[PDB]
RNA sequence: UGCUGACU
DNA sequence: GCCAGAGACAGCGAGTCAGCAA
DNA sequence: CTGTCCTCTGGC
């Protein structure tokens, strides 16, 4: 059972010292999933209003 | 970079001679162009570095956080009125002569002190040079990594703009004499790539479907050419090649 | 020595299956291949004599070892017959239309026969043969078709080699097409009436005949060997002498082993795909072998055997194709999936091979080097190496490089000798490099691979290679201590190279005839122009921008010594004296002025020989920018006519204007761009550097740039403008949104916000937009009121002195979007083109109310980041710079799959000898290349308003190019007589659609036949009783050869390049340029006459210059303008209101070709009469669609008595713009929706378990339910109906059933049209016209009004609707006018020559055929169309007609090792003996 | 007899690149070179003197050819 | 960013462990950084930049 | 080959 | 035989560097 | 995630 997940891949990855910053924010990182990294559609990329305070709006990778 | 996202790379190391000296004896150690700031509007390198030499003046540290200086209150207001009681100059320019001719410049430059981050991405990492070296043994073509020796890729984007240009010899050396060339011979009558067979030891290939040597013709082809035919024929396709 | 031997043709056909057999080694039997440590097992698939598979061992079949030996072929041998997994498909409909009885096919011998024998014409070419076939098959069957078609076959053989051409394979496609698709479906058996033995196949590997048998490969192969007997003649040309047993496997083929590479897989070492594969197969072999023989030794047994059948079927289908069996796992991908993908054979070492000798680095700004030189770090100097032949005349220098080693510089790594080879010199001893440094020159001569010698040439490559100019050859400027690649920044914009960590490949030519053309035509000075509109591509950027602006400016001026040293520090001159100017100041202090540091550097690179250019033209800094303090009249001064904004370069001494960017620039027809064209691409190379060069040492010397904080401040004075500008703006929310909800316009301000939530949570989402665009340009004009405050005057510091104004004012960087945002407004944020997204509960973020009104909870920005943005602004600030990123992405995703379809089909098409534009095959795409042949780059100047350039210019561009030797070897008298009869003849003829004819001419009698001859007679036969006098009078009544009303009504001469070949005949150019021509020597002529200047140019002198001019830019014969086309609509689009924009609708146009549109429309002006100015007015109102739904207050149903009242709306709101009326409208319910109603209720209820009274008996007679109506009177009062089913029906709220259809139900609408619109005005010039637009697409249905509207100047986006009522011609321009108009809403501007050829390839064949997939079923060339997509389909088709491929194409001249068939390879040299 | 009387520029490449691939395998050259070790700066220098003794063969798109003289072709 | 990116050498025996030899602290920076000490940890050096076009080798993005 | 980071 | 129901089915930018696990 | 095929299926 995929353990009500919907994702069977990138679950755990490396965490890199090459900084403190680089580290501590992996500790802080949410990933919205890892299928959606091949989808026509760009919706799930819009930074909505509602995640203010909770998401930062900067701190996103650029790619 | 900066911590401002202006990233670039070392372009020179200008001699400290040839630097342009300022009028209180000092003489930068990074030149930055000031043309990355009206495209790019990071309007906040130019008040670290009026913020940064205040601080360096005055021996004092001042915050950068978001949000806490308004209209009303500014900071280039701020940050210029703590210089000009340095007695530096409110606008964060000094004037400076010219290291080279020794002429004091027309125009008094910006200079201050900022904050440089190093990256992690060095030529030395990235650079990569081949002749001759390995090769994938499928296709016969060079190995694809830098690690390995490894050759860079052409693509069909550049072979599609290199045709463009009317060279069909520079297409010709780059596909064909430097990634995969060889000399499969074939059977002129049958046309086939895979009929002819060498003997046992005068070595004579000789048409296994029919029996004759004098039929025999080397072509100079592809080395994946070859493999397609062989992984063709594993379908039972035959490629018949019309040899002139 | 080479094979010397050369490919003409490669065809796919399929083998025997018996000459397999002796292509093979030896039978595989062992399953298990690797051995227990990892060697070949004997018999295994990998084996000793299918190949030494590594160099470690030697094969048995030919003693030989790896590297030198072609491997062998095995076979799995099977146990029984398998089908054949490609031929598959194919079998089952053999099968299907059959009849398994009498064993032949269901058709009537009609199509057999006639098919036949239009494959039997095919064959040959003869094209009409196929439609005279059916023609004559249709008017009358053996006997009657075969005469003809043998004849046709008779007389049009010699044309077996002319048949493998478009036109000729679309039609044997579209035929054998058609067949397999119409003709192959189960049918009754004509000779026995029962002979449908059903074969119906379940998943592959699985056909089953009815009486629900198993067909056993056995009983199938029977059945097609002896259908074959009966239907052969007609199958042989079906499929090519195609065997019915190639359908059929008795075997498998191992491919040789050095193909099949052990590489390593999760917990196994030594494992390929492949070899899994048939290893599976082999492993089932081994079973099926065991239960034959458990028979031997003799329902469970047999069906066991049946089920090992489908299982060893499916084994054999993933061997061929990974996913064509979907339920077996272990299954590694298959050949399908090694040919046919992106990673796949073709689009990976096929088309994108991996080279030797390339470096590639991390790219540094120069400066310091030549335009044309790129600069190595002698890392890859000392590794890269050019093999140069030792000859008499370079054994001395080659041999100080085998003396200077493999370390030292100019040394060398080897020296390959004579019939041996590669002795390193690699060794440090310097000694055996001295051995050998003699031997040289001690057959073909030893080379020695030398390093790179500070000339070579270079191809760089920057990886999205978008363009031409993206490759570029350089001259190896060595640099010493570096591993970066140093290139000047006016080769920037060509590539795209940024300096921000930009890595760029460096590709090393070895061949001495590379060499050749890297130095000829893929220089980097050849590349000065873009092929796309043949605008500059190199030029200077940035603070070489600002420097020679503020030193070319009026008030600089230099003493001798500041003088000198910035011009030999320009020059940095080699050769010859500095010829320096004169003071302009001579007296107080002799001084110079800065513009005269420019003319002395521009007299002294022009060429010795050639003189000093003139030219005149605009600088981009406008003549307003200086305007400082407010400017008064002086009565007789034009203030233009001394001013900084006209460049005046008089015998090149710059006397007047800036040279800005317009200059120096990317900018066309500045001072560059005139060198460029007068002395060559040299010259121009050479101006940028030494211009560079110079306006470097200006700033580093003199002078100084920065940008300050005093440059983007803003005047006090003027802040409290834009603060009282910005506190008016918080007040504009509640009208906007108010008076775009079209409201009360006062005395609510609480139902606007509920009116706006209500629109919020609509579901069309259409009154919502409404509001944010009438919101958002009440922003817009706050936005504009405060720029104007601070921008142009309330700067601290103005533009001469401003150094942000004065970088974007001069084009050095940023634009006036970026000083502004900096300073005085940051804007309204947009997103998609809406503001900012509300959350759900009506708020766009948490800290601003619900339905908020102010501007400022919308993302209008009115901060600036000279002093910050706040938090909430942040955050949209944020949205909008994120969904660029987003939206870049997924663009670039987008338009990289565009160009590679357009780059993969207009490939082909190459200029010709004889000035036509022929794909591969020799179809004609075009007779003459831009319609007038002309390539982009070369017409640039032969525009009009660019004469007067080459008028002054003549004496320097007759001497440097043409010279006096063309101008006197050029005849005219052929070109120029027809010029003169084409004149003569619209001289005669100012109407040239006026209908000329002889008979017509002879209407002039028309009064003396109308007068008394024709008063008596009647229509005889139709014609007249008029008409038939001037019949007779004409008809036999005049001369016999005297009658010559034919002269004075003939055509007008054909144009001069159709029959003078415009390259090889002088004065031959086009009825267009001759015309401009005419115009300029007429305004040129009456210009000498008042000049007060000299001109020693005659008016037919500059004729014959422009008519040489014109000639010669002529888009020389090997062009491939394709290419260049495909590449010019790429690259614009991969980097860049209520119709479509963007990707989206060039991918409607070029890659889809679809006949449905997402937004259809139409526009045919309106005839500009009184009469019609009325009509249109009921005519917008007549096309409009009316819907039931659009006319109705509600519905009161009352339930299996089922009541409807549909209490229709008032006439006082939907009569005004809808032309509708009660009586129809209620008309329409009682004959169209009443019994639609019923139909739906059946739809339902088959699946479930004195006046008054004629209409209402009509109603009743034709429908069995309803009883009853109403009627209305008084304007439809209350009109309902009642309906029941009294027995047993779903009695549930079927209101959703008379709602749902009570949409859909339109009352009236043209068909396709769904609303119109006059757009008042639509020109300037001839304001008044009127246009009738439509959103949808019906254009018959407008012909009936060709008084009220014009029908000529109709246009629809459409183009198979044009394509359908006015013809292909009419389409090809559509077509044309459709790419041009989508790119121009980016300011874009593609060359029309580009997309005239694209919509000639794409309307080339009768129909307007998409640019995609599906478009290259019709093409010639096998190797091509499977290097594009689909591999395997057109594998499977290719080999299944035996087609023959002519290695012409450019991908079937690469997958061979050819030379591409144009450009460069287009002709022989034939060494003369 | 019927095309163009000048030489392309992809025929002056080819050619150029065909006599320097000559010259470089020992081929006499016709041309008293002056201390050049380039066997393209020959063939230009060739080329400009007009002793180049090739043949252009230009291929028409049904088979047919012309066969020009180097000599023959006016270089632009 | 090559930063100081742990103070336990000697110990870790990662793949790459990027160093600065003598990092120093902002003199301009926000408070929070001086919250989560990231002294601790620096990441770059502090230069005397002087905004002028004066080489002809920093321009485009170059330094 | 795969997968997780990253560069233009 | 006329044309909806689908239901497969195929396409989805270029190049580059690592590490880690199987 | 879209548009054509395109091969049925199914109803008529
Ligand atoms: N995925 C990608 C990302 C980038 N590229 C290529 O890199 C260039 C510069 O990227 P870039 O992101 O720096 C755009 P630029 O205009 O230079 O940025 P600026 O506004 O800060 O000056 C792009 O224009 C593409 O040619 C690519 O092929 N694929
Ligand atoms: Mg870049
Ligand atoms: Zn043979
Ligand atoms: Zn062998
Ligand atoms: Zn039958």
């Amino acid at each position: 059972t995929g353990l009500g997940l919907l994702q069977d891949s990138g679950l755990c990855v490396v965490a890199d010292k090459l900084n403190f910053i680089r580290y501590l924010s992996h500790f802080r990182c949410v990933h919205r999933g890892a299928d959606f990294a091949k989808m026509r559609t760009t919706t799930v990329r819009r930074l909505l209003p509602e995640s203010w305070g909770f998401l930062c709006p900067v701190h996103t990778p650029d790619g | 970079a900066s911590r401002h996202g202006q990233k670039g790379i070392l372009s020179r190391l200008w001699p400290a001679e040839d630097m342009p000296f300022t009028e209180s004896g000092m003489v930068p150690d990074i030149l930055f162009n000031p043309h990355g700031f009206p495209s790019r509007m990071t309007i906040g390198m130019l008040i670290e570095s009026m913020a940064g030499k205040s601080a360096a003046l005055h021996g004092l540290c001042h915050d950068a956080t978001p949000f806490i200086f308004s209209e009303e209150n500014s900071a280039l207001e701020y940050f210029g009125e703590m210089l000009k009681a340095a007695g530096y100059n409110f606008y964060g320019t000094e004037r400076l002569y010219s290291g080279i001719s020794g002429l004091e410049l027309e125009a008094d430059i910006f200079i201050g002190v900022v904050y440089y981050q190093r990256l992690r991405h060095m030529v030395s990492d990235k650079f990569q040079v081949r002749t001759t070296g390995a090769r994938d043994r499928v296709t016969n073509q060079p190995i694809g990594g830098r690690n390995v020796q490894g050759g860079i890729r052409f693509g069909e984007m550049e072979r599609d703009a290199l045709l463009a240009h009317g060279t069909s010899f520079l297409l010709h050396d780059r596909l064909f004499n430097c990634s995969d060339r060889s000399v499969a011979h074939v059977c002129v009558k049958c046309g086939s790539l895979l009929s002819p067979l060498l003997e046992k030891p005068n070595r004579k290939y000789n048409c296994t479907l029919c029996s004759r040597s004098d039929t025999i013709d080397t072509v100079s082809v592809p080395y994946v050419f070859r493999y397609f035919v062989a992984e063709l024929a594993a379908m039972n396709i035959k490629v018949k090649l019309d040899v002139v | 020595n080479m094979p010397w031997r050369r490919l003409q043709g490669i065809s796919f056909g399929m083998y025997s299956a018996e000459e397999l057999k002796k292509l093979s080694v030896k039978s595989i039997t062992n399953p298990r291949y690797l051995d227990s440590l990892g060697n070949p097992s004997a018999n295994g698939l990998y084996d000793l004599a299918l190949g030494p598979a590594d160099s470690k061992e030697v094969c048995s079949t030919c003693v030989q070892d790896f590297s030198n030996c072609s491997g062998h072929l095995g076979h799995i041998e099977l146990p029984l017959t398998v089908y054949n997994p490609l031929l598959f498909d194919k079998l089952y409909l053999l099968l299907r239309g059959s009849c398994l009885n009498c064993h032949m096919l269901t058709c009537p011998r009609a199509v057999i026969h006639l098919l036949l024998c239009q494959l039997r014409v095919l064959e040959v070419g003869a094209l009409q043969a196929v439609y005279e076939l059916e023609r004559i098959l249709n008017r009358f069957i053996r006997e009657e078709l075969e005469q003809y078609t043998t004849e046709i076959v008779q007389n049009n053989l010699l044309g077996s080699q002319g048949a493998h051409v478009k036109n000729v394979c679309e039609s044997k496609s579209k035929l054998i097409a058609l067949f397999w698709k119409a003709h192959m479906n189960a049918k009754r058996c004509p000779h026995c009436k029962t002979g449908r033995s059903v074969v119906r196949k379940e998943h592959n590997s699985k056909l089953t005949i009815t009486f629900r048998g198993y067909l056993t490969p056995t009983s199938a192969r029977e059945h097609l060997s002896a259908l074959w007997k009966n239907e052969g003649f007609f199958l042989n040309y079906l499929f090519s002498r195609f065997n019915p047993s190639v359908f059929f496997l008795d075997f498998l083929v191992v491919p040789p082993s050095r193909y099949r590479p052990v590489s390593r897989l999760g917990d196994q070492m030594f494992t390929n795909g492949q070899t899994v594969n048939l290893q599976a197969v082999m492993k089932d072999v081994v079973l099926i072998r065991k239960l034959l023989a458990l028979m031997a030794q003799e329902q469970s047994l047999i069906d066991k055997l049946y089920n090992i059948w489908i299982r060893l079927q499916s084994h054999v289908n993933i061997v061929f194709d990974s996913e064509m069996d979907k339920l077996m796992m272990d299954k590694y991908p298959g050949i399908r999936q090694i040919l046919e993908k992106k990673e796949g054979l073709f689009r990976k070492h096929m088309m994108g091979k991996r080279v030797d000798y390339a470096a590639r680095s991390v790219i540094c700004p120069d400066m310091y080097i030549n335009t044309n030189e790129i600069g190595i770090p002698m890392v890859f100097a000392t590794k890269l190496t050019y093999p140069q032949p030792v000859t008499p005349w370079n054994v001395q220098e080659l041999r100080q490089a085998v003396i200077n080693g493999p370390n030292v510089h100019p040394g060398a790594s080897m020296v390959i000798n004579e019939d041996g080879s590669r002795t390193a010199l690699s060794a440090v001893d310097m000694t055996q490099r001295e051995a050998v440094a003699k031997q040289l020159l001690t057959q073909g001569t030893k080379i020695v691979c030398r390093h790179v010698k500070n000339g070579d040439i270079l191809l760089l490559n920057r990886q999205p290679t978008l363009h031409r100019p993206s490759i570029q050859a350089h001259r190896a400027r060595i640099l010493p201590e570096e591993k970066v690649l140093r290139l000047h920044y006016a080769n920037c914009k060509a590539y795209n190279a940024d300096f921000d960590g930009d890595e760029m490949n460096a590709h090393f030519p070895q061949s001495e005839l590379g060499r050749a053309e890297a130095y000829v035509l893929a220089c980097t000075d050849q590349q000065y122009l873009v092929p796309k509109d043949g605008q500059p591509l190199a030029g200077l950027i940035q603070d070489h921008m600002v420097s020679g602006a503020s030193m070319t400016t009026r008030g600089c001026f230099f003493t001798r010594e500041h003088y000198m040293e910035l011009v030999y520090r320009g020059l940095t001159d080699k050769v010859g004296r500095v010829k320096l100017l004169s003071p302009s100041i001579l007296k107080p202090f002799p001084l110079w002025t800065g513009k005269q540091v420019v003319s002395t550097l521009l007299i002294n690179i022009i060429p010795e020989d050639h003189i000093p250019l003139n030219l005149s033209g605009k600088a981009k800094i406008t003549g307003k920018a200086w305007v400082k303090e407010t400017p008064r009249s002086v009565p007789g001064f034009n203030p233009d006519s001394m001013c900084e904004s006209q460049v005046i370069i008089r015998e090149g001494e710059l006397l007047c204007g800036v040279l800005d960017k317009a200059h120096y620039g990317s900018s066309a027809y500045g001072l560059v761009h005139c060198c460029y064209e007068i002395y060559g691409g040299e010259t121009s190379g050479k101006v940028l550097t030494c211009l560079a060069r110079l306006f470097t040492a200006y700033l580093q010397l003199y002078r100084g740039f920065t940008l300050g904080v005093e440059d983007i401040l803003v005047k006090p004075k003027a802040d409290v403008k834009r603060q009282r500008i910005i506190e008016e703006s918080t007040h504009c929310g509640p009208q906007a949104v108010r008076a775009a909800l079209n409201l009360p316009e006062a005395a609510s301000y609480d139902e606007v916000r509920g009116k706006w939530q209500d629109a919020h949570l609509g579901k069309d989402q259409r009154d919502f937009n409404m509001i944010d665009l009438k919101f958002k340009e009440e922003v817009n004009h706050y936005s504009n009121e405060i720029n104007k405050a601070c921008m142009p005057f309330g700067l601290h510091r103005q533009f001469p002195e401003n150094s942000l104004q004065m970088m974007v004012q001069s084009g050095a960087k940023g634009s006036t979007v970026n000083t502004m945002q900096i300073s005085c407004l940051l804007g309204q944020i947009e997103l998609e083109g809406r503001r900012p997204p509300l959350m759900a509960s009506g708020k766009s973020l948490p800290c601003f109310e619900p339905y908020e009104f102010t501007p400022r909870a919308g993302g209008f920005v009115t901060g600036r980041f000279l002093t910050g943005i706040k938090p909430p602004e942040f955050f949209f600030h944020c949205m909008a710079g994120r969904e660029g990123l987003v939206d870049t992405a997924v663009k670039t995703s987008r338009s990289g799959y565009l160009q590679r379809c357009i780059i993969k089909h207009l490939e082909g098409l190459v200029v010709q000898y004889d000035l036509t534009v022929r794909d591969s095959d020799g179809s004609v795409v075009q007779f003459l290349y831009g319609e007038d042949g002309l390539d982009i780059p070369k017409t640039q100047f032969l525009q009009p308003k660019q004469f007067p350039f080459l008028a002054s210019n003549y004496e320097v561009i007759m001497k440097s190019q043409h010279l006096h030797e063309v101008l006197s070897r050029a005849d005219p008298k052929k070109a120029l007589h027809h010029f003169r009869a084409i004149k003569k003849w619209q001289s005669k003829h100012p109407n040239t659609l006026l209908r000329r004819g002889a008979f017509l001419s002879y209407s002039q009698k028309i009064q003396e036949a109308v007068k008394a001859l024709k008063l008596e007679s009647e229509n005889r036969n139709g014609r007249s009783p008029g008409t038939q006098e001037m019949l007779r009078m004409w008809y036999e009544l005049d001369e016999e050869s005297r009658r010559k009303y034919q002269k004075k009504a003939a055509a007008c001469p054909d144009p001069s390049l159709s029959v003078w070949r415009p390259d090889i005949y002088f004065a031959s150019v086009s009825e267009t340029f001759e015309t401009k021509v005419d115009d300029y020597s007429q305004e040129w002529a009456a210009q000498t006459e008042k000049s007060y200047e000299k001109s020693e140019l005659s008016l037919d002198r500059l004729r014959t210059l422009l008519q040489l001019k014109w000639q010669r830019s002529l888009c020389e014969p090997g062009e491939a303008v394709g290419l260049l086309a495909a590449q010019s609509i790429g690259e614009p689009s991969t980097q860049m209101m209520n119709v479509t924009l963007g990707i989206p609708r060039l991918r409607e146009i070029l890659m889809v070709a679809s006949a449905n549109i997402k937004t259809p429309m139409m526009s045919v002006p309106v005839l500009n009469t009184k009469k019609a100015l009325k009509r249109v007015k009921s005519l917008k109102k007549q096309l409009t669609r009316v819907c039931l739904g659009e006319v109705l207050q509600k519905i009161d149903v009352q339930e299996q008595v089922y009541q409807l009242r549909f209490q229709f709306l008032p006439h006082a709101y939907y009569q005004q713009e809808k032309c509708l009326r009660p009586e129809d409208i209620l008309r329409f319910m009682e004959t169209r929706f009443f019994k639609l109603l019923m139909e739906s209720i059946k739809k339902k209820n088959n699946k479930a378990s004195e006046a008054m009274e004629r209409r209402v008996q009509a109603v009743r007679e034709i429908h069995p339910f309803i009883d009853d109506y109403q009627y209305d009177t008084e304007e439809s009062l209350w009109c309902q109906v009642t309906v029941k089913l009294p027995l047993m029906k779903i009695n549930f709220d079927m209101s959703s059933l008379v709602v749902s259809l009570a949409h859909g139900a339109v009352i009236y609408a043209t068909k396709g049209i769904t609303r119109c619109l006059l757009n008042e005005t639509t020109n300037n010039k001839n304001e008044k016209e009127l246009v009738l637009n439509t959103e949808g697409i019906n254009l018959p249905e407008l012909f009936k009004y060709a008084e009220v509207l014009d029908l000529r100047r109709l246009y629809s986006n459409d183009i198979h609707a044009i394509a359908n009522t006015y013809g292909i011609e009419a389409a090809l321009r559509v077509i044309e006018k459709e790419i041009k108009d989508v790119f121009a809403v980016y300011g874009i501007a593609v060359d029309p020559r580009h997309l005239s050829l694209v919509a000639d390839y794409m309307c080339f064949e009768g129909v307007y055929k998409p640019l995609n997939r599906f478009g290259i079923r019709s093409n010639s060339s096998p190797l091509q169309q499977m290097t594009f997509e689909t591999s395997f389909q057109f594998l499977k088709q290719a080999t299944m007609l035996g087609s023959h491929d002519e290695l012409r194409s450019p991908s079937a001249c690469l997958v061979v090792g050819k030379v591409v068939r144009g450009g460069t390879g287009l002709f022989e040299l034939k060494q003369p003996l | 007899r019927i095309t163009t009387p000048y030489m392309t520029k992809y025929e002056r490449a080819r050619v150029l690149g065909t006599r320097a691939l000559q010259i470089a395998m020992c081929a006499p050259v016709m041309v008293e070179l002056e201390g050049e070790t380039d066997p393209l700066l020959i063939a230009m220098k060739e080329l400009k003197a007009r002793k180049i003794p090739i043949i252009i063969r230009r291929y028409l798109p049904d088979g047919s050819y012309e066969d020009w003289g180097v000599d023959e072709l006016i270089i632009t | 960013t090559m930063g100081f990116p742990l103070l336990t050498y000697q110990d870790r025996s990662d793949n790459k462990l990027y160093r600065l030899q003598t990092p120093q602290s902002p003199l301009v920076r926000p408070s929070m950084y001086d919250y989560y000490d990231m002294d601790n940890y620096p990441i770059g050096t502090n230069a005397i930049v002087a905004v002028i076009s004066y080489t002809g080798y920093d321009m485009e993005d170059a330094m």
